[PDB]
């Protein structure tokens, strides 16, 4: 840890993880309904385990001028379509899903 | 004590009068003072560095109004500050350069002085263009005359200055020989600069003054970058010139532990001279750098050949875990180092 | 107009702007790879016209000790799947997007 | 002077001998000071504000030794600032609380004073725990002798304050009458404090000592968010409550063109009294609060019924694009205010 980037390089002001998302069941749509999302899709003959690529915060930002503002880092995200299901609807509709985090900045006093 | 000087009221010596310096030395009363008033006196002609043989804080010296009229370069040597120095009317055919050498001195009075002027006089020229000590408003004027702050300008000049390296290339444990080339016509003092050659056996003296040779054997790796600098000094002014070596040895090649920052980054360390050339490989075959992989060097440090920097990567996946290896080639052959990556877990 | 939320709001350090874009023809896959973008695509039955949503930079950042820090703010990105033409045949791969505007440190 | 006072030098008249104050007044010689030594005197029985009658800039005041058996709640109201006062070797049987008057009295000797533990003295009491005026290092004591920095306690009380307000709530024009009732066995002095009540008529002295009454005469609403508080002082220290009075007014509402912050926002401000309640409306019918849309105060203003914050849209879309109506509601009806917003475009 001596080496010179860990003093001289570009660093985040806020700090994430991503991950490859398959597990997952539920979401909410463009609507901002909680909407059903499938494991599976099909995309012209071809049977696909739906993943999806997702960052959120590692759980103030970094670098802030603390004097004078308060902060915080938070997850925020990107719409991307999915086969989803709305009764016995099974649809192709945009969810919402991680995809960055970023820093709150919040005057104080 | 009073009897001739001494009034003032703060660190000031008061003569405002005849010179009476033989004692004002062995049993003055105080080796300090700030302000020296002399502008009146029968003796001063000569102005040396023992005229002035006392440490002392001085920040006004007042030498107007005397007899003094050749200042050996050297004098004010002793008091290091000196902002203001007033030797106006008086015999001063000409001020030697070295004299100022700069001492920050903030204001000069030269005048009513004959003030010949000559080539060594293109430093008080300088000072009134660039407006430096306070020279412009006083208007000086030429003795004899040729009248004054006009002047013939490219008749008088700094030496000028060639060194020559060695021209064929240079490897560790070798005789680095060379030569310093002044060529001018003021022409007075000349001698290199070594700044700490402890890693080689130099060998100076070679030279007169047409020529200064300086030669380095049995020359280690620990010249690179080292300026090599040598002296010039015509009747006005200085000039140094400053060359460096350049001696070849082997790559080396390490790389660290992938580190997540805004991007990730493979550290990696690379020495050899000449420099040697990069190449990267994922899992053993090229890698052809991208907007999103490439690799990015840290800004170069102060006198050392070895050079730092990431393979930058912009949001991995798991696609680029792997061994990443890091090729340094120059003409001695290649250094290479290996790590392996995760970014990612795959799915 | 003054109101309190513009001095007592929730702001951020860098701005960006979200858009719909459904012209990407090109994008690069995972691979790095450059990669052709189908206008559309089917689900057994009617087309889809492919549509994105990204997120870049709006034209250092706020709020930074301008001390100890350099800053800029920058577009990073996500990866998305896309119906593409991997240069041979076509495909369902993950391509890259715009998708939010982050503030980067450098120190002083 | 000098003939019975005024030795030191500085900013200083010291007279420690003898009475000389029946004239110190007329032609002291400078009105300014800071530090009267008055150790040793006959006379001086009770020191009141005819004795320091000389606006003085004092810092130390010693009026030890000496008959100073009185000291009347103001002598020192004269001297503003004033860090260190010494009363001690006297005849002082107890010092009124008022006495001191925070002067931020940084030094206080009471000493060697006959010293009687009243009820009066629990704030010498306190000052010592507390640590305060530099009481605790003297160790004193009780004269007649029940002797010292111990004492009943609990015994000892400030006085207790309620106010009644009316049973009603209150609307806009009408009158409001209160008392203030102080229990206690202390029982000095009483009175309420209006910090500006421009907009009412105000009508008090309805009372004597177990209630003070107040009221508040075709009241306007301007008489929200302030504070009418009531006094107290016993034979040691003070109590003060101050209660709020609610008048009541009809909502209004206004909305301000939507803004991208770090979410959307579409700025409103709302009044009324009681404060009416939000409900919005998204292209006339109702919108359903969800963690993405959803309606946010600022913190509340000092003094002020009005409320600001915004409709939050965290990352809207297209589909949030439409007309927002704001309803704020109170039981005198409704007010209503509404603003298109466009987050995207939508293809
Ligand atoms: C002898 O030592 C030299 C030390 O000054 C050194 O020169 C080299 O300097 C840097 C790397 O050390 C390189 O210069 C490049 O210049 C271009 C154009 O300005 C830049 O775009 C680039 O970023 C880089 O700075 C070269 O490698 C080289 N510069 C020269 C002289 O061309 C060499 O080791 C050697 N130089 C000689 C005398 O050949
Ligand atoms: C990234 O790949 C590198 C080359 O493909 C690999 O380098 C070395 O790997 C190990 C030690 O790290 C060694 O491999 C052995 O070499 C001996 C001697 O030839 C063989 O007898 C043996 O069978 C095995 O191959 C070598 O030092 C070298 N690999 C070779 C043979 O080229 C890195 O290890 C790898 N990254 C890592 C550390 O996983
Ligand atoms: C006189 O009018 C006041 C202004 O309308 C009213 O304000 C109060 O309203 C309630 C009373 O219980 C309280 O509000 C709560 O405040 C806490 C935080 O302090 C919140 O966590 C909670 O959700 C709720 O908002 C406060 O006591 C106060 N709030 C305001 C508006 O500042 C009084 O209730 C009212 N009293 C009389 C004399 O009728
Ligand atoms: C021998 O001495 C130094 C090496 O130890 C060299 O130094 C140089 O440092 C930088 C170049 O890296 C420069 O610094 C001067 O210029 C900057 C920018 O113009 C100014 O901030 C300021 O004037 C700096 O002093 C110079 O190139 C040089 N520094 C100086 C003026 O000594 C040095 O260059 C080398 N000898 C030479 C002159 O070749
Ligand atoms: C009349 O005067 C003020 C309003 O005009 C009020 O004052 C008080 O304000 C706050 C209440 O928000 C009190 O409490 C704060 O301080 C405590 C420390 O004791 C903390 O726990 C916290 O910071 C509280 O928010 C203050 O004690 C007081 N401020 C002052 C003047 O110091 C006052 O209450 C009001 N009269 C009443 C009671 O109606
Ligand atoms: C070093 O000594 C110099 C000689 O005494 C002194 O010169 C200056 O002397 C006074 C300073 O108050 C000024 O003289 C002027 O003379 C003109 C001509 O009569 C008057 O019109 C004018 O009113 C003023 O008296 C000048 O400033 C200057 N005079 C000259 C040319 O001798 C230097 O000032 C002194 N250096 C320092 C410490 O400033
Ligand atoms: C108001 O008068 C107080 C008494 O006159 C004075 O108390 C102090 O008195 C003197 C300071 O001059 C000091 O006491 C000394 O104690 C030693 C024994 O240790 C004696 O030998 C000596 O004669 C003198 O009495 C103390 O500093 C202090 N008295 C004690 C011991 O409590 C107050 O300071 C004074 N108030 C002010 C500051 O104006
Ligand atoms: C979003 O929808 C709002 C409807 O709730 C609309 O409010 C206003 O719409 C118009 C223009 O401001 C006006 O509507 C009136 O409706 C009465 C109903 O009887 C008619 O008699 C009258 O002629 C008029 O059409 C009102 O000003 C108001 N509507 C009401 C009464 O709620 C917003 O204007 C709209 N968004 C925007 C700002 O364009
Ligand atoms: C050399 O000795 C002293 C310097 O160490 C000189 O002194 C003076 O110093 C400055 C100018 O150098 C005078 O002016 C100051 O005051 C002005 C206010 O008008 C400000 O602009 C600023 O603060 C200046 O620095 C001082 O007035 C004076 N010092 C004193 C005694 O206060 C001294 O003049 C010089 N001797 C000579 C004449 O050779
Ligand atoms: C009234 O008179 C003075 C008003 O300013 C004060 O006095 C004191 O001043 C300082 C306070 O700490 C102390 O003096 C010592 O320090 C000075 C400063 O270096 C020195 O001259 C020397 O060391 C002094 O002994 C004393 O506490 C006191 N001054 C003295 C020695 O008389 C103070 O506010 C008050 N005087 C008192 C203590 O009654
Ligand atoms: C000789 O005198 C000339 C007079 O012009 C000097 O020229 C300089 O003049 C200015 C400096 O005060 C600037 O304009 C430039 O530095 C230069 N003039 C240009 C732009 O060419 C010159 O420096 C002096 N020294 C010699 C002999 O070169
Ligand atoms: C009376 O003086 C006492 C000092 O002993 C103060 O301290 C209190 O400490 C405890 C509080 O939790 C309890 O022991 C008592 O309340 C009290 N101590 C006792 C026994 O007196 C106390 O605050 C003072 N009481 C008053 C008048 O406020």
């Amino acid at each position: 840890s001596s080496h010179p980037i860990f003093h001289r390089g570009e660093f985040s002001v806020c700090d994430s993880v991503s991950v490859w998302v398959g597990d997952k069941t539920t979401a909410t749509d463009i609507k901002g309904k909680e909407v059903m999302v499938l494991g599976e899709v099909n995309i012209n003959n071809s049977v696909f385990k739906q993943y999806f690529f997702e960052t959120k915060c590692r759980d103030g930002c970094r670098g802030i001028d603390s004097k004078h503002w308060n902060s915080y880092c938070t997850t925020t995200h990107t719409f991307v379509k999915a086969l989803t299901m709305d009764g016995k609807q099974a649809a192709w509709r945009f969810i919402r899903i991680d995809t960055a985090c970023v820093c709150v900045l919040s005057r104080k006093a | 004590c009073p009897d001739a000087c001494c009034p003032h009221g703060s660190s000031g010596l008061r003569c405002t009068r005849d010179g009476a310096l033989d004692s004002l030395h062995h049993l003055p009363g105080a080796e300090n003072l700030t302000e020296l008033y002399i502008e009146n006196q029968q003796h001063l002609q000569h102005l040396e560095l023992r005229d002035l043989r006392g440490l002392g804080e001085l920040r006004n010296l007042t030498i107007v109004k005397s007899g003094l009229r050749f200042v050996a370069p050297d004098a004010f040597h002793f008091t290091p500050r000196l902002s203001r120095l007033n030797l106006s009317f008086n015999a001063l055919e000409s001020l030697s350069w070295k004299t100022v050498q700069g001492l920050s001195l903030q204001e000069l009075v030269l005048s009513g002085n004959p003030l010949h002027c000559s080539c060594a006089l293109r430093w008080l020229q300088r000072w009134e263009e660039e407006g430096l000590g306070g020279v412009p408003e006083q208007k000086l004027q030429c003795h004899g005359q040729g009248p004054l702050a006009h002047m013939p300008n490219a008749s008088c000049g700094v030496p000028t200055l060639k060194v020559q390296v060695p021209n064929a290339s240079v490897d560790v444990g070798d005789d680095v020989l060379l030569r310093c080339q002044v060529e001018g016509r003021g022409l007075e003092q000349a001698g290199w600069i070594l700044t700490e050659l402890e890693q080689s056996a130099t060998v100076m003296k070679s030279g007169g003054l047409p020529s200064l040779g300086l030669t380095l054997a049995n020359v280690t790796s620990d010249l690179n970058r080292k300026n090599v600098t040598c002296w010039a000094e015509n009747d006005v002014g200085r000039a140094e010139v400053s060359v460096q070596v350049n001696v070849s040895f082997p790559a080396s090649v390490q790389l660290h532990t992938a580190v997540e920052m805004h991007h990730w980054c493979i550290p990696f360390s690379v020495d050899g001279q000449p420099a040697p050339s990069l190449r990267w490989l994922f899992n053993g075959s090229v890698l052809n750098e991208t907007s999103f992989i490439f690799t990015e060097f840290l800004e170069p440090a102060a006198n050392e050949t070895v050079r730092h920097g990431c393979l930058r990567l912009n949001q991995p996946t798991h696609v680029n875990n792997g061994n990443y290896t890091l090729l340094a080639a120059n003409p001695f052959g290649q250094a290479s180092a290996s790590i392996m990556a995760a970014f990612m877990d795959n799915p």
